[PDB]
């Protein structure tokens, strides 16, 4: 029952400071060290540091010496990374991973956090606008339905179809930034009573979820 | 600082074949205790990295036996035996022998699938979109290969290049195919200034168009 | 009398300090292994007197479905008629604070000293006793310890000889016999190598007639700390 709860995303003005949390459950927190990894968009992974809830010794990377401050709350299992004087080069995905302090085990970098998407910009948080897309005809073996998610900020968004029931034939396309706002599209291919298709789009930054039901357009 | 070099940014392999990924270091990863402290990870699109190989040889929990880890002190290799569409992603090698922990540059698995014709779907703007003052025409080109395929937009028989935004997916995990979305965004006045809207796909058919008329 | 302690004087030894509450101690010899927790008795019945007896030992803990070896090496027991002490010869240990890797660190440590404690108020009125016996440490179990207790003054002093490291052939400085919280006869004093104080030492008096002494010594050699186990009898 390993669980690494990380916030979906965090938006902060440049030059400020933010605390990123990583809550742990399902394993004995004290015996496991906690590592943090940074991945810039379209780039590789970079190791930031390691915290030890047992002792408190923190091994940093030389690059992130003045940029990161690691803390641990062992009573209520949680790790925190404080980032100060945030610049654009710090907007990235930050993962927390566990690492058993003892050799001899598979419990080293086996479980990872979902990753917090830290965006550093002055723009305001904007919830997405969701539009359904249906054919306007003749239905063959399968049909393609769409969910268009326009005008949101910041990344990411999670698109599911029928609350995860339809997990095959789904194509989620990467977001595109157009005039400082994000647009995304999703397609579902479903074979042609009690059947319905609905796209649920969740924006973690605005803590919102919009369900749009795919219904035939008026003809 | 231990430098981990992944020589190949990308690596090609036809489906069903076998393939190797090379990782190199600056110091030997063999500690005095005898364990070679090398981790291999796979990152699927939009997902956190998943543990693949620990101690340079041993497979993780619920990971197929087709993955193999070899290498001695400075040169290491990850071998995929019978590549499947699910194995696509970006592979990383990270040392946990000496602080700071250093990751590899990254090697992308690129499956060389047979050429596929995209399925093209064209979606006119929705009602709520029209009441909001804009109009985005959406085009989905699904399940095509190779990635060389581009899209053309035609408004009343004339090509349009302004107002078009393209987004490409990566290799599908059950098809080894690609998908692309093209959004042509216009003001409602411009959308009502024309009649016909056409989306065209430009390597196994030469061509494939889908159009709608208001 | 079990069979997993009968692998090959004092009959029972409660393991309290040598294994903490959260871990387990696995002792193996001649292809037979027994596991002990905190407070478990260790049957020293089949063990022979005045000989340092070795077992292979691992210290094991459970962390979410996997056995973890904290340390491994040799477990040494010295058994006498009324006292017994145990030591830990470490061959591999986990650096749970710096690197997280198992390291072949050779290190000595003394875990438990037990036996029939001589009551401080029931000590002999006067006279002198001399205890000869064994001092052991890392890589050397052949050290000779000669101690002498004057019960008239309630004092003791001794020497260690024939140790492989010449810097550990120390003089055991004169120290007073004192009672513990439970009123047990204990001596604690300094360590004199080459007319200089090079560490500390402690011994306890064991047996109804004070026939045995057993304890530990800690020496500051050029290489740092050095743990020695001491046990002598009449």
């Amino acid at each position: 029952q390993v669980q690494m709860q990380q916030p979906g995303a965090e938006l902060v003005k440049p030059g400020a400071s933010v605390k990123l949390s990583c809550k742990a459950s399902g394993y004995t927190f004290i015996s496991y060290w906690m590592h943090w990894v940074k991945q810039r968009p379209g780039r590789g992974l970079e190791w930031i540091g390691r915290i030890a809830p047992d002792t408190g010794i923190i091994y940093y990377n030389e690059k992130f010496k003045n940029k990161a401050t690691l803390t641990v709350d062992t009573p209520s299992s949680t790790a925190y990374m404080q980032l100060n004087s945030l610049t654009s080069e710090d907007s990235a995905v930050y993962y927390c991973a566990r690492y058993l302090k003892y050799d001899g085990s598979t419990y080293r970098f086996d479980y990872w956090g979902q990753g917090t998407t830290l965006t550093v910009s002055s723009a305001k948080t904007t919830p997405p606008s969701v539009y359904p897309l249906a054919p306007g005809c003749t239905t063959g073996s399968s049909v393609t339905l769409g969910c268009l998610v326009k005008g949101y900020f910041p990344e990411p968004v999670t698109v599911t179809w029928n609350s995860g029931s339809l997990s095959s034939g789904v194509h989620t396309f990467p977001a595109v930034l157009q005039s400082d706002l994000y647009t995304l599209s999703s397609s579902v291919t479903v074979p042609s009573p009690s059947e319905t298709v609905t796209c649920n789009v969740a924006h973690p930054a605005s803590s919102t979820k919009v369900d749009k039901k795919l219904v035939p357009r008026d003809c | 600082d231990i430098v981990m070099t992944q020589a190949a940014p990308s690596v090609p392999v036809t489906p069903g074949e076998s393939v190797s990924i090379s990782c190199r270091s600056s110091k030997s990863l063999l500690h005095s205790n005898g364990n070679t402290y090398l981790f291999w990870f796979l990152q699927r699109p939009g997902q956190s990295p998943q543990l693949l190989i620990y101690r340079m040889s041993n497979l993780a929990s619920g990971v197929p036996d087709r993955f193999s880890g070899s290498g001695s002190g400075t040169s290491f290799t990850l071998r995929i035996s019978r590549v499947e569409a699910e194995d696509v992603g970006v592979y990383y090698c990270m040392q946990h022998l000496e602080y700071p922990y250093t990751f590899g540059g990254g090697t992308k698995l690129e499956i060389k699938r047979a050429d596929a014709a995209p399925t093209v779907s064209i979606f006119p703007p929705s009602s709520e979109q029209l009441t909001s003052g804009g109009a985005s025409v959406v085009c989905f080109l699904n399940n095509f290969y190779p990635k060389d395929i581009n899209v053309k937009w035609k408004i009343d028989g004339s090509e349009r290049q302004n107002g078009v935004l393209n987004s490409w997916t990566d290799q599908d995990s059950k098809d080894s195919t690609y998908s692309m979305s093209s959004t042509l965004t216009l003001t409602k006045d411009e959308y009502e200034r024309h009649n016909s809207y056409t989306c065209e796909a430009t390597k196994t058919s030469t061509p494939i168009v889908k159009s709608f008329n208001r | 009398a079990g069979l997993a302690d009968a692998l090959t004087g004092l009959q029972s030894l409660t393991l309290d300090q040598s294994v903490r509450k959260n871990e387990k101690l696995k002792l193996a010899a001649q292809g037979a292994e027994k596991t002990y927790g905190n407070g478990d008795s260790l049957n020293t019945g089949k063990l022979k007197n005045d000989k340092v007896s070795r077992f292979d030992f691992i210290r094991q803990i459970e962390v979410d479905g996997q056995l973890i070896t904290l340390e491994s090496g040799e477990f040494q027991v010295y058994k006498q008629s009324h006292s017994a002490l145990t030591a830990f010869q470490t061959e591999q240990i986990q650096d749970s604070e710096h690197s997280g890797k198992m390291v072949a660190k050779r290190q000595f440590r003394i875990g438990d000293i037990a036996g029939e404690h001589t009551s401080f108020d029931k000590l002999p009125e006067g006279g002198r006793a001399t205890y000869r016996g064994t001092a052991f440490g890392s890589d050397d179990a052949g050290g000779k310890l000669t101690y002498t207790i004057d019960f008239a003054a309630k004092q003791g002093n001794g020497k260690i000889e024939h140790l492989k490291s010449p810097e550990l052939n120390v003089d055991l400085a004169a120290a007073d016999i004192k009672p513990d919280g439970k009123r047990h006869a204990v001596i604690s004093g300094s360590v004199l190598y080459n007319q200089a104080e090079k560490g500390s030492y402690s011994l306890g008096i064991f047996g109804g007639k004070a026939q045995e002494v057993a304890g530990s010594a800690e020496v500051k050699t050029v290489n740092g700390i050095r743990h020695i186990g001491l046990a002598a009898k009449q």
